[PDB]
RNA sequence: CGACUCUUAGCGGUGGAUCACUCGGCUCGUGCGUCGAUGAAGAACGCAGCUAGCUGCGAGAAUUAAUGUGAAUUGCAGGUUGAUCAUCGACACUUCGAACGCACUUGCGGCCCCGGGUUCCUCCCGGGGCUACGCCUGUCUGAGCGUCGCU
RNA sequence: UGAAAAUCCGGGGGAGAGGGUGUAAAUCUCGCGCCGGGCCGUACCCAUAUCCGCAGCAGGUCUCCAAGGUGAACAGCCUCU
RNA sequence: CGCAGGUGCAGAUCUUGGUGGUAGUAGCAAAUAUUCAAACGAGAACUUUGAAGGCCGAAGUGGAGAAGGGUUCCAUGUGAACAGCAGUUGAACAUGGGUCAGUCGGUCCUGAGAGAUGGGCGAGCGCCGUUCCGAAGGGACGGGCGAUGGCCUCCGUUGCC
RNA sequence: AUCUAAGGCUAAAUACCGGCACGAGACCGAUAGUCAACAAGUACCGUAAGGGAAAGUUGAAAAGAACUUUGAAGAGAGAG
RNA sequence: CGCGACCUCAGAUCAGACGUGGCGACCCGCUGAAUUUAAGCAUAUUAGUCAGCGGAGGAAAAGAAACUAACCAGGAUUCCCUCAGUAACGGCGAGUGAACAGGGAAGAGCCCAGCGCCGAAUCCCCGCCCCGCGGCGGGGCGCGGGAAAUGUGGCGUACGGA
């Protein structure tokens, strides 16, 4: 599918920005309990939904 | 430098103007600076630009705002940004003369008979 | 042929991204949501699930005018006046 | 646009500018390519803006 | 003298029960009882010097003005004429949505008005203002040998 | 008995438009010269491993171009790119 | 000493977790096939180069696209996880890079059909219906008046008739 | 015997699992109590309408193990 | 075929105003079932209940008698105790089921039409000026314009009134 349109290509963006894990000082703060990120995804066992 | 709010309020309408656009072109030597590397020095400055441009897009609203509230104060026809912004329902009540109305026959029923005051005995 | 050979020739869509709820539920031959009624105008809700009703109410989101209806109560909606200048 | 950028690095820049070609990265962003009439300079513009 | 298998104890492993804590909930009760065409509820997309998330905000975007307080914020760098934390009464508030130029591809336009290539003369770009249905009192413009009669 | 419409053209008629005795008229559908054409999509897989079947599953999934030899031949057997 | 109770478990093909025997066993057998030497390397029955030997045999195990996927495409590093053995290799991880239009397409027309207003029903949110019980032309045209200004020549720009 | 239909207005005494702001409790104390004490109506399944979890605790202070050594490294041995 | 006027009726990007959708704990109007009980089951009951639909408010509705009782008579509505699980209904089976009086919380009452009289004694909007104006108001002026005799205001409503 080549054949987009930009409301689908924003979307498209958005969950890929938000692929990234943390920055090592994340868990350097004080009141940290986040050891990483467990909201990742993979293009093989999930398919986001659309 | 250090720019307060408390030498800007009775200035020249286009200074502020001038001013602005010198600091939009000192911001954008700096977002180029970012992005090559540049100083830390030269990176957390970024902030004190982007929170002292406001403070003139703030005092160039006012000032421009209580001249339209001087020019429009007797008149009674001034528009919907000026006229109270309170509730729905506020704007639709009846207003102050309209409640403190009587009619004339009530008016001729509190001539004579008035509400007395008094006290028994035991 | 009815089960695992008959999931191949899934590849259409039928419904898609609304654009008044924000859920994918725009059914594109009928035109109309199944999550909100969008070519009608009042937003359909029933009673007979009180779940589906606390995903979507007003205690959600943002409440970008009611926080400050429910600070600017408290002083009887005043307007116009300052504090004292100094 | 692809015409308020032609009116607007003229403008910063001082310069003339003879086509631009636009376009979108999956971030997002526009990218902007800019040619130049053949009388100006590209090592001569790029000293004046510090990207060198 | 051994090996395997069963039995109990000491030590060590797997496992996360018990005991002790608690910025959470449940129920009752008091006082108040406040949304939106001046554009609500909800959703979408953006914003941090190093940033993903919830959280906070809207191209002035992890907040501006004012007043009150009167010396810090902090994971790391930085640079008293009022920092930072609160209150909030003055400013601003991006795109969808009752949704409002006509559509839902974000695509096609119109009427005014300023800036520019220009030199109202057309087209050319940019900027701003308006152009939804329903109804109420008025003003304007009109139709009717079915009116209804005068001139 | 085998789709409609946008858009484009030719005729028939000649209102008079409208020209003036040439430095006329609109032409243009002849030869050149002069500026202008905005918005979005655009990489890659396209299947015995990038799709749906709980998965790198002997399944399923719409299309184009197709060499030499035997031979009736895109049949079946071997060989080049 | 008194008061109140969500107050005593072996089982319900009980509910939620957790570990054994069976067991280092069933099994890693569809489509004909692999050897020799070298290099980097701590390390090579699988990685790269070369040398042979073979298969697909033009309706292909080859070259390009649409539907769908959404950063898998490219490069440099990694080796504790994943690729049902291994692994210097990877569609895996971590940093960075990449998709340029007047002519290619969307946009523009109608088709089978969907769906508003006038109107009709209906307690009502709304429903049948699409030319049918409708005052449905906002526009050109040629001429005359009042306007303005454009180098008011030639005309624009509006109002009415 | 008792009332005047077919027209109208009117505060208090009463109700309140939502809402903002508050106090208390012979209650439960992480398999209990709301589904949810934590990045919960989130991750994740289904085309959808809708369904919907698991997850608390170092120590008073990170003073969260310098340096040596074997090992390609993981993990060790002394030390602290 | 004319200029004229009241009537009926349209259009406007005309001036100024308005409503439309959300929350839905409590509320008022409609619509409205079946499991279930009767040892079966069809009238009944389950129920004027869930679901469904439309409207509001800080509270809503009701309401000053076309009323109860037969007493030596009380005297607006709502709310609690009581009458009462009673008079009555009902394959008279299962089962449903009120009010008045009495004691108490709270206490508040009223206006129009008609009948008639005062010379439209009536409103709203535009104009100019002064004051105040973050709930758009008062007084002065308008040979300045509009609606109303198909009825605008004052007195006056069943306790009698003029
Ligand atoms: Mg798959
Ligand atoms: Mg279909
Ligand atoms: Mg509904
Ligand atoms: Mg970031
Ligand atoms: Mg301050
Ligand atoms: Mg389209
Ligand atoms: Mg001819
Ligand atoms: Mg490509
Ligand atoms: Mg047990
Ligand atoms: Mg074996
Ligand atoms: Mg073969
Ligand atoms: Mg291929
Ligand atoms: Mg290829
Ligand atoms: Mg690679
Ligand atoms: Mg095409
Ligand atoms: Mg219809
Ligand atoms: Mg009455
Ligand atoms: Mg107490
Ligand atoms: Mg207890
Ligand atoms: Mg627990
Ligand atoms: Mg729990
Ligand atoms: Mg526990
Ligand atoms: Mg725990
Ligand atoms: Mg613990
Ligand atoms: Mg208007
Ligand atoms: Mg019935
Ligand atoms: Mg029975
Ligand atoms: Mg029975
Ligand atoms: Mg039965
Ligand atoms: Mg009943
Ligand atoms: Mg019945
Ligand atoms: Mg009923
Ligand atoms: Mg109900
Ligand atoms: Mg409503
Ligand atoms: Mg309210
Ligand atoms: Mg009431
Ligand atoms: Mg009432
Ligand atoms: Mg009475
Ligand atoms: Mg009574
Ligand atoms: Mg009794
Ligand atoms: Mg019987
Ligand atoms: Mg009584
Ligand atoms: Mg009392
Ligand atoms: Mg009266
Ligand atoms: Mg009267
Ligand atoms: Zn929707």
């Amino acid at each position: 599918s080549s054949h987009k349109t930009f409301r689908i290509k924003r979307f498209l963006a958005k969950k890929q920005k938000q692929n990234r894990p943390i920055p090592q000082w994340i868990w350097m703060k004080t009141g940290n309990k986040i050891r990483y990120n467990s909201k990742r995804r993979h293009w093989r066992r999930t398919k986001l939904g659309l | 430098a250090k720019i307060k709010a408390r030498d800007l309020r009775g200035k020249k309408k286009e200074e502020l103007l001038k001013q602005l656009d010198d600091l939009k072109v000192e911001l954008s030597q700096l977002r180029v600076a970012k992005v090559t590397g540049g100083a830390a020095s030269k990176l957390s400055k970024i902030r004190v630009v982007r929170k002292s441009i406001a403070r003139v897009l703030t005092v160039i609203n006012q000032t421009q705002k209580e001249n339209l509230r001087k020019f429009y104060k007797g008149k009674k026809y001034k528009p919907l940004d000026l006229r109270p912004k309170k509730t729905r329902a506020m704007r639709r009540r009846l207003n102050k003369h309209e409640e403190s109305l009587k009619t004339k026959k009530q008016q001729r029923k509190e001539r004579l008979y008035p509400l007395r005051k008094y006290a028994v005995k035991a | 042929t009815k089960g695992t050979s008959s999931f191949g020739k899934r590849r259409n869509k039928t419904h898609t991204l609304c654009r008044r709820c924000g859920s994918k539920a725009y059914h594109l031959q009928k035109s109309t949501c199944g999550k909100c009624g969008y070519p009608a105008k009042r937003k359909r809700k029933y009673n007979w699930s009180a779940k589906a009703k606390r995903r979507n109410t007003t205690g959600t989101g943002r409440m970008r005018h009611l926080k400050i209806v429910y600070r600017r109560f408290r002083h009887g909606f005043r307007e116009g006046t300052t504090p004292k200048p100094k | 646009n692809k015409h308020q950028i032609k009116q607007a690095v003229k403008k910063l820049y001082d310069i003339d500018v003879a086509k631009v070609n636009t376009l979108i990265r999956p971030d997002g962003e526009k990218k902007a390519y800019v040619r130049l009439a053949p009388d100006y300079d590209a090592l001569d513009v790029a000293n004046k803006i510090g990207i060198i």
